[PDB]
RNA sequence: AAAAAUGUUCUAA
RNA sequence: CGUCGUCAGCUCGUGCCGUGAGGUGUUGGGUUAAGUCCCGCAACGAGCGCAACCCCCGCCGUUAGUUGCCAGCGGUUCGGCCGGGCACUCUAACGGGACUGCCCGCGAAAGCGGGAGGAAGGAGGGGACGACGUCUGGUCAGCAUGGCCCUUACGGCCUGGGCGACACACGUGCUACAAUGCCCACUACAAAGCGAUGCCACCCGGCAACGGGGAGCUAAUCGCAAAAAGGUGGGCCCAGUUCGGAUUGGGGUCUGCAACCCGACCCCAUGAAGCCGGAAUCGCUAGUAAUCGCGGAUCAGCCAUGCCGCGGUGAAUACG
């Protein structure tokens, strides 16, 4: 009974986290508290200027953030609350068993 | 030509992105276009009414455009029956349930790109445009701000030899990454051609 | 530098004979950062230094350096728009650096195949007094006694 | 006398064709 | 396998034969220029020979 | 050397693989 | 040669080769980046304004 | 070259202007913009023009000039030296 | 039974385990003079116990990933150095005169743009 | 206490 | 956007000086990477700049413990593989830590020399950040845009051609001229990234490029992947060579509607110039230069030896 969470915003991410790690603890009991994953970063490099000026760029990355939690004994009562949560919007969720 | 844009400067430490949305490599542009293309309704749309800011946000087949709009009378219409005309017709191209709220602006005077809007306005109205720059910058600084420039560019008057023509008030540190300093442009057309209005607003250090 | 001296960097003692001017040389042996070559090639010679000419390798070696180490040499001024040769006397840091320098290119000329039997050889020859780096430092020292007329013109 | 550089010898316009 | 005098015999007889039915690589074997595609523009020395140095066109005097 | 595309130096270089250099 | 070559890049070809890139913002046939559907500069645009989610000026 | 385990590449419009002369007792002079084409031995002893990108340049097509391309025999830029 | 100490050097980490007996050292479950074989800069990883005369007072169970071997003796020589004190701290004195209880932050300099490497830059000629 | 000559016309934005 | 130049500078409000342009302040002594700071002063303040706030790297803590890790006991086909465990390594968020804080010495002060604790010391290394302005600098071909111009054509579709031409000349580079090297076999140690008409394990065919089969992976799990210089061992013996790999002949492979012009790669053969480069000339002050390989954007393929990054090995020298 697992659920992974993705986003562009590690405050979203990271906070996400911890409302629904709780939210399993308040119908608890085990779960495997947050682990972060290593983040994936797809970088851009652009000439800076818009006519030929070669040795002049600007760097722009982009992240996307990993986190994977673990709710051990399910225990219904959540099951059924988690469904009911306060997920932000910068961020998806991937559940597993 | 040499100064970085002082937003894309503050991207996660002053200020936050006109959308907020996940999405994988597989379909990210997609959103990236609607994105645009909706922010293009409005501001053809909504221009009329003081657009300032268009944050888009989503979910999963459902989006969430928020405007935020100077007088949102001119928005809303008929109770309702403008937003509708485009509640409705932002899901003719978005397809997905396209709600749509209308936000109010604390003060128009620290919009940045409402500004300069307003100068360029008055300079495609054929004002004194020294006074115009002069006359918004006092504006801003009345209503509390801590600092305020504005900058045009072009063919002043419709003078031949084109020019720079700024005035500032207050501070604005550009080099300040804790300073939270709006900045919007505006774009003159004229029949002469075209002329470029800078606003930077210092609204105070975090 | 322009506002402050140089500051000379301190090497590690080199681990066999725990001498740092083991690895001055060795570190003048390297080219393109292969210093596990130049480590090799340099103990090498001490295996053909202690056969040949049965002896300390180390000792052999301090007394070819310290008999290359040049006292005098001309340097160029400017007096009015004059290209001068000043004899002016060698640093001690500067005498070691030209020395080994030297000892390295003189056994790089040496005729001999195999590296470490080039630095042996010229190693063997500079402690006793011949040597292609030897002629380069007496060379360096008779400009020197030569142009003494403009000895006058040091700094 | 047509599209851009080099000219053909009419002000403006040069020898490139559509 | 065939050897060195009867390869450079077939060698010869290939190149011979495509000058003869005058295609593009025979072409290029006559005036003695690059077969493969390289730029001609700036290099082919091993197959143009010794720099054939000519003038240049001269650049405008002031005044 | 690197030029030499018959020998497991040359491809390294061009990074392929073949009877010179297999995997 | 711009609009008419907006148009064509859109309609599918005769033959898969003949398919490529263009901005979607602009038009720009070089530096269209597959992520975004954007050019090189329109990226550099958009991103400063931040329009572009999670995109942010790298440094290190 | 071309993956033999493919076939051997001729455009199919060319081929049949041929296999038609070859029928009826040919040959008329045959233009095509296929220098893509090859050499096929159906072809040896027609003369087909091809472009060059500005004239169709009339090709004779012998048994020795089989395994090639016909745009190997109309060139495309005309050079004549410096000088 | 153990005395550790974390080595880390120019994107080497090392965990040495400091044990007594003979002498025995062992990187990787491999031997050490078997897995700096050659490397003639192998007896650097070990100076720390010699300037406090462990020698062969010791053993050491190590382990070592990432970097290069270079990188990953100078991350032990860190680790033990460590691991030394680690088991007593008036070891301290006499090992940083040495240097034994610093880390050099010396890291591969990025590359920048508009350059070949980090700061060798391309070749300039006016005209 | 100085090796070493020169810079076409109109315009200076 | 380039650039002077991350150079230390450019100004303003009021007061004062001058008929006036203008001056003062911003000059002066000392200091600093810095118009940085101190002291002095008809000036007293203030703004744009410098620094700082942001990011990566260096030490430590907390929070976490799977896909990552294996210290110690239990198994084990001997693979962290299974029991277990999160100590450690790491991963990724939040903090602490350096401030000339302390001691000595100089000094009016700011600071400066040196010392100690300390992972780190004088801004710890690197980045992001670019003043008023300059250059009628660059871009009307990214875009936008005034004015001028075309309208069965200066518009639009198509096939082919060209952008790849070659007596010549310059620039930036790749590969070398060899033995501190070249070659074959065997065996080690990275970091950052990419990957569902994608990465391809592994298995057979083929000298091979490849082909055919064929598991896993929506990827800290599966794959690209082997890093290479290195280390061990053998061969070459100073030769235009087992140095160099250009040129040309032949024979294949793949992508692609299609490789003549004009693709990359593979194998046989061929095996040029080049023996360290005239006048002249470029880069780099440390994990730098040099040398080694790896990845990505674009992209069917690729003319990339280019570009942007990544770690491995790792110097010399600065008197002035
Ligand atoms: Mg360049
Ligand atoms: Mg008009
Ligand atoms: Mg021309
Ligand atoms: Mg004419
Ligand atoms: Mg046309
Ligand atoms: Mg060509
Ligand atoms: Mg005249
Ligand atoms: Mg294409
Ligand atoms: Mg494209
Ligand atoms: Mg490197
Ligand atoms: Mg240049
Ligand atoms: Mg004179
Ligand atoms: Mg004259
Ligand atoms: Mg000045
Ligand atoms: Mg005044
Ligand atoms: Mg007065
Ligand atoms: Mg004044
Ligand atoms: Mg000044
Ligand atoms: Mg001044
Ligand atoms: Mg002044
Ligand atoms: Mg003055
Ligand atoms: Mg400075
Ligand atoms: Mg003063
Ligand atoms: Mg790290
Ligand atoms: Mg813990
Ligand atoms: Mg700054
Ligand atoms: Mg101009
Ligand atoms: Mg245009
Ligand atoms: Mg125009
Ligand atoms: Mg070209
Ligand atoms: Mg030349
Ligand atoms: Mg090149
Ligand atoms: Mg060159
Ligand atoms: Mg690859
Ligand atoms: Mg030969
Ligand atoms: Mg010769
Ligand atoms: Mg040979
Ligand atoms: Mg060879
Ligand atoms: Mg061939
Ligand atoms: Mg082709
Ligand atoms: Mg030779
Ligand atoms: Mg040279
Ligand atoms: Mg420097
Ligand atoms: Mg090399
Ligand atoms: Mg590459
Ligand atoms: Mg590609
Ligand atoms: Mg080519
Ligand atoms: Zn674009």
């Amino acid at each position: 009974i697992r659920i992974k969470l993705r986003g562009f915003d590690h405050k979203t991410l990271d906070a996400s986290a911890q409302k629904i790690v709780e939210a399993a603890r308040r119908s608890g009991a085990q779960v495997s508290g947050p682990i972060p994953l290593p983040t994936r970063v797809r970088r851009f490099t652009v000439i800076r200027g818009p006519f030929k000026h070669k040795d002049s760029r600007e760097h722009f990355e982009l992240r996307t953030h990993n986190r994977l939690v673990d709710i051990i004994n399910p225990n219904r009562k959540t099951i059924e609350q988690l469904m009911t949560l306060d997920l932000p919007t910068g961020v998806e969720i991937e559940i597993k068993t | 030509g040499n100064k970085i844009h002082p937003i894309g400067f503050r991207l996660g430490i002053t200020r936050d992105w006109e959308s907020r949305w996940y999405a994988g490599k597989k379909q990210y542009r997609h959103l990236l276009l609607e994105d645009q293309r909706i922010r293009g309704l409005l501001e053809k749309e909504l221009y009329s009414a003081g657009l300032a800011r268009v944050d888009i946000e989503r979910a999963a087949d459902n989006v969430a455009v928020t405007v935020h709009v100077a007088k949102p009378g001119v928005v809303i219409g008929r109770g309702g029956e403008r937003i509708r005309v485009l509640r409705e017709e932002l899901a003719k191209l978005t397809g997905k349930n396209v709600a749509l709220n209308v936000q109010e602006v604390q003060n128009p005077n620290l919009s940045a790109p409402l500004v300069a809007q307003r100068v360029a306005e008055q300079i495609e109205r054929r004002f004194a445009v020294r006074r115009a720059i002069k006359q918004a910058v006092q504006r801003v600084m009345e209503s509390g701000a801590k600092g305020a420039k504005v900058i045009v560019s072009g063919r002043i008057g419709g003078a031949e030899q084109a020019r720079t023509e700024w005035a500032a008030q207050g501070r604005v540190p550009l080099h300040t990454l804790r300073a939270n300093i709006d900045y919007g442009f505006a774009l003159a057309r004229t029949t002469y051609g075209v002329l470029g209005v800078k606003a930077y607003i210092f609204l105070g250090e975090v | 530098a322009r506002r402050r001296r140089a500051e000379v960097r301190q090497l590690q003692p080199d681990l066999v004979y725990g001498d740092v001017l083991v690895t001055a040389f060795i570190n003048k042996i390297m080219r393109d950062g292969k210093k596990n070559l130049a480590a090799r090639i340099f103990y090498d010679a001490c295996k053909i230094i202690q056969e040949k000419t049965g002896q300390e390798p180390l000792k052999v070696f301090k007394q070819a350096v310290e008999n290359v180490k040049p006292r005098m040499e001309v340097r160029s001024r400017r007096v009015g728009g004059a290209n001068y040769q000043v004899p002016m006397e060698v640093s001690p840091r500067r005498q070691q650096s030209l020395a080994l320098r030297w000892l390295v290119q003189a056994a790089n000329q040496r005729p001999e195949r195999r590296a470490a039997v080039r630095i042996a050889h010229e190693l063997m020859d500079a402690a006793e007094g011949k040597g292609g780096a030897v002629k380069k430092k007496e060379d360096v020292e008779r400009m020197a006694e030569a142009n003494r007329a403009y000895a006058h013109y040091r700094w | 006398s047509k599209k851009s550089k080099p000219g053909d010898g009419k002000f403006g316009r040069g020898v490139k064709r559509g | 396998w065939k050897l060195e005098g009867e390869l450079r015999a077939e060698v010869a007889a290939n190149i011979k034969r495509l000058m003869d039915i005058g295609c593009y690589r025979g072409l290029r074997h006559r005036r003695g220029l690059p077969v493969r595609g390289q730029r001609t523009r700036t290099n082919a020395r091993t197959r143009k020979g010794p720099r054939k140095t000519v003038a240049g066109k001269k650049k405008a005097p002031r005044k | 050397g690197k030029g030499d595309r018959r020998t497991r130096r040359g491809k390294i270089w061009r990074g392929t693989y073949g009877k010179y250099r297999p995997r | 040669a711009r609009k008419a070559l907006i148009e064509k890049a859109k309609r599918t070809p005769k033959f898969k080769v003949r398919a490529y890139t263009r901005c979607v913002r602009c038009g720009r046939a070089r530096s269209v980046y597959r992520f975004f559907g954007l050019c090189r500069i329109c990226l550099r645009e958009l991103a400063h304004k931040g329009q572009l989610p999670g995109v942010r000026k790298a440094s290190w | 070259p071309r993956s033999l385990k493919k076939g051997v590449f001729v455009d199919d419009h060319l081929l049949e202007k041929v296999l038609e002369l070859n029928a009826k007792g040919e040959k008329r002079l045959i233009k095509t913009w296929s220098r893509r084409s090859t050499i096929v031995p159906e072809m040896v002893g027609h003369t087909i023009a091809v472009y060059n990108g500005k004239q169709h340049v009339p090709v004779y097509i012998t048994e020795n000039m089989v395994g090639h391309k016909l745009g190997e025999f109309a060139p495309t830029r005309t050079y004549r030296g410096h000088g | 039974e153990q005395y550790y100490g974390t080595g880390r050097r120019k994107e080497a980490v090392a965990r040495v385990f400091l044990r007594p007996g003979n002498g025995k050292v062992t990187v990787n479950g491999q031997d050490f003079n078997e897995y700096f074989q050659g490397l003639v800069r192998a007896v650097a990883a070990l100076e720390p116990l010699r300037a406090v005369d462990a020698l062969g007072h010791f053993d050491a169970y190590i382990t070592v990933r990432g970097g290069g071997k270079s990188g990953q003796i100078d991350a032990i020589k860190l680790g033990i150095a460590r691991a030394l004190v680690q088991y007593n701290p008036d070891y301290r004195a006499k090992l940083k005169p040495l240097g034994f209880l610093t880390r050099d932050a010396r890291v591969v300099e990025r590359k920048k743009y508009g350059k070949h490497k980090a700061r060798r830059a391309p070749q300039y000629s006016k005209r």
